[PDB]
RNA sequence: UAAAUAGUACCUGAAAUCGUUAAGAUGGAACGGAUUAAGAGAGAAAACAAGUAAAGAGGGGAAUAUUCUCUUCUUUAUUAAAAGAAACAUCAGUGAUUAAUUUAAUUUCAAUAAAGCAAUCCCCUGAAAUUGUUUUCACUUUCUCCCCGCACUAAUGUGGGGAAAACUGGCUUUAUUUCUUCAAUUAUUUUUUUUGCUGAGGAAUUUUAAAAUUAUUUGAAUUUUUCUUCUUAUAAUUUAAGUUGUUUCUAUACAGUACUUUCUUAACCCACUCGUCUUGAAAC
RNA sequence: UUGGAUAAGGUGCCUAAAUAUUCGCUCAUGAGAUCCCAUAAAAGGUGUUGGUUCAUAUGAACUAGCCCUGAAAAUGGAUGGCGCUAAAGCGGAUUACCGAUACCAAGCCAUAAAAAGAAGAAAAAAUUUUUUUUUAGAAUCUUUUUAUGAGUAGAAAAUCGUGGGGU
RNA sequence: UUUUUGUUUGCUAAUGUAAAAGAGAAAUUAUAUAUGUACCGGUACAUAAAUAAUCCUAUCAC
């Protein structure tokens, strides 16, 4: 069903999962349209894994912002840090995976001092 | 003031517009462009005199006298705390199902409805609101049960703005005391809580 | 005694439905002593509580409830739709609503 | 529907329509008993309701008969093989529906002293015209093999006899009852009574 | 408003142009339903396509 | 322009109005014309009718002559039936 | 040895497959879709509290190694506010419901109280003597009477045959429609009870203009006026110009029994192995 | 997606909605029960119902509704099942109701088309002064509007990833 | 068998509801009639014939 918080709606949650993967270690449950002939969600029969559609697509007004109602941003470094400067309550930041313990420090204290959020604050620590 | 499109008079009551919005290009804004909106309105049969059932607080089933219409749409209401246990309250139309008997259709009480009106013209919305700095006080104390209820109970009792409706409420219940209390079934009635027997259906009895 | 009522019993039946197939967006409600459409109308509007039971506390308390409202009648025979804030679990099938005098 | 159980008579009940009203109570999740099973009535001839359970008979698994379709004769396991066919057994639900059931010939011990309900709807006297034929689940069910008629009318005759002494006894008490209630009516205040006999009371 | 209705109640000098500007009515079902859409309105079994002469009226009225 | 809420142009009296300019006009009228109180019709009602029993008079005459019309064409066709069964 | 779960098959060490422990399910498949519910895991980045004063640890910048300023963290008490959700109310949009209503048209009727007419007779209706016209009898109620069966009936009555007026029924006059009726259908209008769902948008030179309403004001018109209409000006409102307000709770918390989320189980409804050739595949 | 209202078809239970209302017919010791559709005929009946035409309330002859005979197959068996006869059958009639991914109103995604476009302060909270949000201008772009959306074989566009190379 | 407190190394305290909110109700029977009583199936008399459209049970604290 759809779920909405504030104003952000999201119109279906429960990622599609592709057909027969739940039956078959061989194929992934990562969605492929499935090509088929007599195929039955191809054909679209009732009860049976619905395919995406572009119906489902989220309102371009609160489409990519996290449930902080921002965008994120992964950052490297503290250089990458200075655009946000202008729109810290637009804009959260996240660090990215590979960044060491010497730089995360770094990038935690500075965002602070910017005003702007930090979504993986407490990792590595 | 008023409205009256195709003749219907729907009476105007200021409103504030405290929702502030961001606009769509540079700033925000409140978000109302209103400063008036047509007032409550009641049934037709909410009256002053009139005896209702409370429906839905703690005192769910009692009986209650309807005592002023609060310009807000709440009605204060007292089941007279002297024959009755319920309080000054402040509840609304749509959590009460009114009677059809007026307490001032009897002839010995309808001689001191004045008194009664004159009583009750002096209760307000804002005495029944309940103020920030005891707000306060009370959660203070939440941080040993009897204790603390207990505490509770006495900073409810010296609120400054409690102690005016409890002397209202006194003088109007000892003003209706022995009026209502020579009436024995009536007093009885009144004593009594409305519950609803598998004998009685809801879309067939009246109020 | 005490535990005073005022409310009227209900009897939660399946969703809105047809033959196979089902839309659990409105639940049927049966009500104590309605059989007609003309009695069952005059609920329209009433809020009804689904209180239930569950096996350990949740807000200090074992017991929650589900609010919905009396949307309109359903059928001739005095049987309602109701509509609640998240959908009936069929669990409750055959279980009991309170469906109150307020508003 | 709103009672802990319904305990309803079978007796002069046309089997199918009290069937379908037996399982949407059920279905609604209501639980009753139904006694005296045997006095059920079918419309048709009995020779025509005895030819139609025999081509019941007549039908079992070739293979292995055990595995077949049980066929019952006691009229209350009649009745209670009609209400599972009248109902969605082969779901969990309709399971619990179908054990909210409880099937006796006769009156037994719990249910031959609380108060029996009839259902109008299902009544031979008002669902079938006089003059065409019906009839009786327990002379069907003799000649189908039951074997137990004669008993169950010995025990429904003992039965009769000691309600016979309760009606008796009961009539008695409320008689007593109602001479206390004209007289002890006369001692209330006169405007007590004046509300009492005005709605009838 | 009221001079598109006058032409289109009468079948005015300017009936084309407005009938032409006007969009088709998207209109909802009948609130109590139709008789049968299979059969006509003259049949004496109850039926419904065909000419309803002054009959359309009340069958707009439920579906507007 | 942005699209808003598409009003209702038959109760919304603003917007009913706005698009018929001779609307509360004739509203007005109407609501007069109801106002109008009981006993004039009351003691008007047998002049109103007491001048049409010409009309009924009238009335009364096609239809008479509408049975009779039926009633000749039955006894003719029954004449014919009862000539041709010999 | 930094490391042996790097021990010679020795980097990493996936899946199939198997073991241990824990939790759950288990009536001739299992899995699944859609919707929730119950549990169990995790979680604070919106899912309350900015600032303020004090004291402790720090970091910077500017000012000519000494002043000012900016801050981060910790503790104290010290105040806001905001956000969501519920309830109620208002408005608007879209429906369901129950009471109506103006004016007309259509053979409507039906009563009230005083007269009168006809008596198988009347409003009717029926059957008979290049179209109309006219005539005849035959049409009703009786808790009325007479004769026969004289109790015979379904009957507290009855069958057959005759008389009677005239309550009943019909018609004609006069007054009334609140004793009673004034219907129904259609056209043409005006409201009303109780209620479900929804609230897009956020307008720096059109959320203006007007339209409506209110309060004054100008003249006119007319159905003749406590919603009469049309303008003359002014000032406000919204019924214009897509939902706003109040009160509570979350909560005076920093992660729980609540809230978000994943997973596992149920339950109602639904759901045949895919790929392929084929007109046609779940295909024996 | 949210509401509303329907179509086809249904409303005894399975199964949401009528054991609805109103008028007839039918008793079947193998009743009957929705187009396609899941078989039935000639010939009969002193079963019952209604009509037509002849003969002094009888005798006949026709006629056509339902019912019956005609009517026999192999695992056990199918109006879909239960069952149903004051129908839950057959033929009507009158209402109400249930019922779609169709229709209507509203929101949102995308597609297509369109209207248009290369600079200035708004609010709130504290107390005149501070604080908090924003204060926009990317032409395959921005704002707004309307309509529309199945799809094998096939075609195209925009996207999402992988090894390696310049920047 | 009764009372109080509770069930907020794999374990060694401990909880589940298909349905409480007055979940109230024992004569039998016939359906072109029944039931009770009194006499000897019969007679006589009562009763019942919208039967649950009823009756009974709740609030008067201390």
């Amino acid at each position: 069903a759809v779920k909405k918080v504030g104003k952000i709606i999201k119109k279906r949650t429960k990622k599609f999962t592709r057909f027969q993967s739940n039956r078959f270690m061989r194929v992934k449950p990562a969605w492929r349209k499935p090509r088929g002939i007599d195929c039955r969600v191809r054909r679209r029969y009732k009860g049976t894994n619905l395919m995406p559609s572009i119906g489902y697509g989220s309102n371009k007004k609160t489409k990519f912002l996290l449930p902080n109602n921002k965008y994120k941003y992964v950052v490297k470094n503290v250089k990458e840090m200075e655009p946000l400067i202008m729109n810290h309550t637009k804009y959260c930041v996240q660090i990215a995976h590979n960044v060491s313990s010497k730089k995360r420090k770094q990038i935690i204290e500075r965002a602070k001092q910017m005003n702007v959020s930090v979504i993986n604050a407490k990792a590595r620590l | 003031k008023h409205y009256n499109v195709k003749g219907k008079k729907k009476v105007l009551v200021p409103v504030n517009a405290k929702k502030t919005i961001n606009k769509k290009y540079f700033g925000r804004k409140v978000a109302s462009k209103k400063k008036y909106v047509v007032q409550r309105k009641l049934r037709k049969s909410i009256e002053v005199g009139k005896v209702a059932i409370i429906l839905t607080g703690k005192h769910m089933g009692k009986r209650c006298i309807i005592t002023k219409i609060l310009n807000s749409g709440l009605l204060a209401v007292v089941g007279p705390y002297e024959i009755n246990g319920v309080p000054l309250k402040r509840v609304d139309s749509r959590y009460l199902v009114v009677t059809s008997t007026n307490i001032f259709n009897f002839e010995n009480i309808a001689k001191l409805k004045d008194d009664f009106l004159n009583y009750a013209q002096d209760i307000d919305d804002d005495s029944f609101i309940k103020t920030l700095e005891i707000k306060k006080k009370q959660k203070k104390l939440l941080k040993f049960m009897n204790n603390v209820i207990d505490k509770i109970k006495e900073i409810r009792k010296e609120d400054p703005k409690v102690q005016k409706l409890e002397g209202i409420q006194k003088d109007i219940g000892s003003l209706l005391k022995p009026e209502i209390l020579k009436n024995k079934v009536f007093a009885h009635y009144l004593k009594s809580k409305f519950t609803l027997r598998n004998d009685m259906v809801l879309h067939k009895m009246k109020f | 005694l005490q535990a005073v009522r005022l409310y009227e019993k209900g009897v939660i039946l399946g969703y809105k439905r047809s033959q196979r197939n089902q839309d659990p967006n409105f639940t049927l409600i049966s009500i104590k002593n309605v059989n007609t459409k003309k009695h069952a109308q005059f609920y329209v509007g009433k809020r009804v509580a689904y209180v239930y039971r569950t096996t350990k506390h949740h807000d200090g308390v074992k017991i929650k409830c589900i609010w919905g409202k009396v949307c309109r009648t359903h059928g001739n025979s005095g049987v309602i739709r109701a509509k609640f804030k998240t959908h009936i679990p069929p669990k409750a099938f055959g279980d009991r609503v309170r469906i109150l005098m307020y508003p | 529907m709103y009672k802990k159980e319904y305990v309803i008579d079978c007796k002069g009940h046309l089997l199918g329509r009290l069937a379908s009203l037996i399982a949407k109570e059920l279905l609604n999740g209501q639980r009753i008993v139904a006694v005296r099973c045997e006095d059920i009535n079918i419309s048709g001839s009995l020779y025509r309701n005895k030819l139609k359970y025999q081509e019941f008979l007549r039908l079992r698994t070739n293979t292995n008969p055990k595995k077949g379709p049980l066929h019952l004769r006691e009229p209350s396991k009649i009745l209670w093989r009609c209400v599972r066919g009248m109902l969605p057994h082969k779901t969990y639900k309709g399971q619990l529906a179908l054990k909210k059931l409880k099937v006796c010939v006769g009156m037994p011990y719990p249910y031959d002293k609380k108060k029996k309900y009839v259902l109008p709807s299902a009544l031979r006297a008002f669902r079938l015209k006089k003059h065409r034929r019906y009839c009786r689940l327990g002379t069907l069910s003799s000649r189908v093999g039951w074997n137990y008629d004669t008993l169950v009318k010995k025990n429904e005759v003992l039965r009769k006899q000691v309600s016979k002494a309760y009606y008796k006894k009961k009539v008695n008490n409320l008689n007593e009852k109602k001479e206390i209630k004209t007289e002890a009516l006369n001692l209330i205040n006169p405007e007590q009574r004046q509300v009492l006999e005005n709605f009838g009371y | 408003i009221e001079d598109m209705v006058y032409q289109l109640y009468t079948c005015g000098p300017v009936f084309k142009k407005v009938n032409n500007f006007l969009w088709a009515f998207k209109l909802k079902p009948p609130r109590k339903g139709f008789k049968a859409k299979r059969h006509a309105f003259n049949e004496p079994r109850p039926g419904d396509w065909g000419n309803r002469e002054a009959h359309i009226n009340e069958l707009i009225n439920r579906m507007i | 322009k942005k699209r808003l809420q598409n009003k209702n142009s038959l109760t919304n009296f603003a917007v009913r109005c706005r698009l018929n300019p001779a609307y509360k006009l004739l509203r007005s009228l109407a609501v007069l014309r109801m106002r109008k109180s009981i006993l004039e019709k009351s003691k008007n009602k047998k002049e109103k009718r007491v001048q049409k029993q010409i009309q009924k008079k009238e009335l009364q005459k096609i239809n008479h002559d509408y049975y009779k019309g039926v009633a000749k064409a039955v006894k003719k066709k029954k004449k014919r039936e009862e000539k041709k069964a010999k």
